[PDB]
């Protein structure tokens, strides 16, 4: 079963499974969000939780 | 303290604190005070006060713990202090 | 100061009991004109001791 | 539902919970998709009327 | 021949809705205020779907 | 498909370490680690039983990955929020009187049985699936599992002697074995491995006679699967220097002590995986005992 992890032993190996991100998932993206300024701020509470 | 000076007095504050609160029939209700009397401590800021004032019946209550429970379920938060 | 305390303290405004006494009411509550036509009147003069 | 943030903390803001009953009514099929991102809008305003 | 079934159910709507309005009471001026007229605006808001 | 006879006892589902040279079976490994009994004591309480309503299966079109989640969520590595988007519910949908998803060999839910994939008897699967919906909802604020507590028996049963297990009283007794360079850590990336499914499919879904018989040739490959565990959760991790080898020492073992930010010679566990791990013992352990 176990194949003896490739790190355990002392042979080096070229090939190897790499788990690459395919094209569907872009990281780092800088993603937009609408923000809503409460209105009042004589309203938004602050204290009690 | 003279014994009259300080019972005179005393009675007249006593005679002030008047704990906002919304009185019924139900022969069950009590009133949680303890979290009221604080709602009244600050003027009714701190949210669970704000919460009495205009709604007062949030206080009375029947089971000793759904008492709070209710408060926290409606104005959804992990502790007060 | 102090006696604007004892006073306010007692209801900003109040409406009135069934057996007519006199019920005051506890926040010390603004006071706005829309507000005018409605079981309660201004506090200031009630008139009572 | 092109999620409407409200607060419900100022009797004028009924306006909000009126969008609602008056949409339900008037597109009522429609509305039925999104029951449920509103009765999520409501109960908040519950939280603060009720 | 006059009634319509529909609208005036809106009608009750309005009511019930600006009842709810008078039991929600508040702590200030400008809700106070507002709260009267747009008992108000909810009103006429009404007659306007008539 | 594929019946059973016994599960555990089939060729693939064979659990082994690896250690020092070959790959060895965990009973011989946990023979090869001796303890350190702390002028201490923990008695154990009792498991409390797991809340009946079993999470809804929720729609999500798609065979999520079962047996890597759950394990790579336990003796994971780096994990974080286990229980945000968490599927382990979907598990649930195994779990009914005729449904179609059927529990894949690999450790991935299908929904009907596809061209060319093995995949446990429904016939069990119905049984095991049919508790471990639970382990879904772990972090709904009713439910959530004991935790601390439920420690004291992780630990008399990864350790104790046939002796103290029977009276619930035995000191906290620290482990130390035989490390070799970053052991614990490596044991355990071994561990997650392992295809843990085939044995909980196994574990309750047994008749008797089969199941407790079952029960003690196993208890060996599970006690090296609480240990790997309960080291994520243990106060201090210290290796000794001796003559030339190293003797590792686990400083308390079976107490719980909420420990959460990044260690090195083992696995962490952040604050999720924590009520988590709280809530695959209590189900799992419920159950060890018929």
């Amino acid at each position: 079963q176990v194949g003896i992890p490739k790190l355990e032993v002392d042979h080096i190996s070229f090939s190897n499974v790499v788990s690459m991100m395919t094209a569907n998932i872009r990281t780092g993206d800088d993603m937009a969000v609408e923000r809503v300024n409460p209105d009042d701020v004589r309203a938004i509470n602050i204290r009690n939780a | 303290i003279p014994a009259d000076e300080l019972i005179d007095n005393l009675h007249s504050w006593m005679r002030s604190v008047h704990l906002l609160h919304v009185r019924s029939e139900d022969n069950t209700l009590r009133y949680n005070w303890m979290l009221g009397v604080y709602a009244r401590s600050t003027n009714y800021t701190t949210p669970v006060g704000q919460l009495v004032v205009n709604a007062p019946a949030i206080l009375n209550y029947s089971n000793p713990q759904d008492a709070f429970n209710s408060v926290f379920v409606a104005l959804g938060i992990d502790y007060i202090d | 100061p102090v006696e604007y305390g004892i006073f306010v303290q007692r209801g900003a405004t109040y409406t009135i009991n069934a057996a007519g006494e006199f019920e005051f009411s506890g926040r010390n509550e603004k006071w706005d004109q829309a507000l005018y036509l409605s079981e309660h009147f201004p506090a200031l003069f009630s008139d009572v001791p | 539902l092109k999620k409407i943030a409200e607060s419900f903390e100022d009797p004028s803001s009924i306006v909000v919970v009126l969008e609602f009953i008056l949409f339900a009514l008037f597109f009522p099929t429609e509305f039925n998709r999104i029951k449920g991102d509103i009765q999520n809008v409501l109960l908040l305003f519950f939280s603060r009327w009720y | 021949t006059v009634t319509n079934e529909f609208a005036s159910r809106f009608r009750t709507i309005v009511a019930t809705l600006a009842n709810v309005v008078n039991e929600r009471a508040v702590q200030d001026d400008m809700q106070k205020a507002t709260r009267s007229c747009t008992k108000q605006w909810l009103r006429h808001l009404e007659t306007q779907f008539d | 498909q594929q019946p059973t006879g016994g599960y555990t006892t089939l060729e693939q589902f064979a659990f082994t370490i690896r250690n020092d040279g070959t790959n060895a079976t965990p009973t011989q490994f946990l023979q090869l680690l001796s303890w350190e009994a702390t002028e201490n004591e923990l008695v154990k309480k009792t498991i409390p039983t797991p809340e009946t309503h079993l999470p809804s299966a929720r729609n999500v079109p798609g065979n999520v990955y079962i047996e890597d989640a759950i394990t790579q969520a336990l003796f994971g590595i780096s994990a974080q929020n286990v229980n945000a988007h968490g599927y382990f519910s979907r598990l649930s949908a195994l779990a009914l009187p005729n449904t179609s998803a059927r529990l894949g060999l690999d450790g991935v839910i299908y929904n009907s049985e596809t061209i060319n994939i093995p995949f446990y008897d429904p016939a069990a699967v119905a049984n095991f699936a049919a508790t471990y919906a639970k382990l879904g909802n772990a972090s709904t604020p009713r439910y959530r599992a004991d935790m601390i507590d439920i420690y004291a028996h992780v630990g008399l049963e990864l350790a104790g002697t046939d002796a103290e297990r029977a009276a619930g009283v035995m000191p906290v007794k620290r482990a130390k074995f035989d490390s070799w360079e970053g052991s614990l850590i490596s044991l355990s990336r071994d561990v997650v491995n392992w295809k843990i499914l085939a044995f909980l499919i196994d574990l309750c879904s047994l008749e008797g006679e089969a199941l407790r018989a079952f029960k003690t040739r196993n208890r060996d490959v599970f006690r090296m699967m609480l240990f790997i565990m309960s080291t994520a959760v243990a106060a201090n991790v210290v290796n000794r220097k001796v003559t030339k080898r190293v003797d590792r020492v686990l400083e308390y073992i079976g107490v719980n002590s909420m420990r959460t930010a990044g260690r090195t010679a083992t696995i962490t566990y952040d604050l999720s995986r924590h009520e988590f791990a709280a809530k695959f013992l209590q189900l799992t352990f419920t159950r060890w005992n018929a």
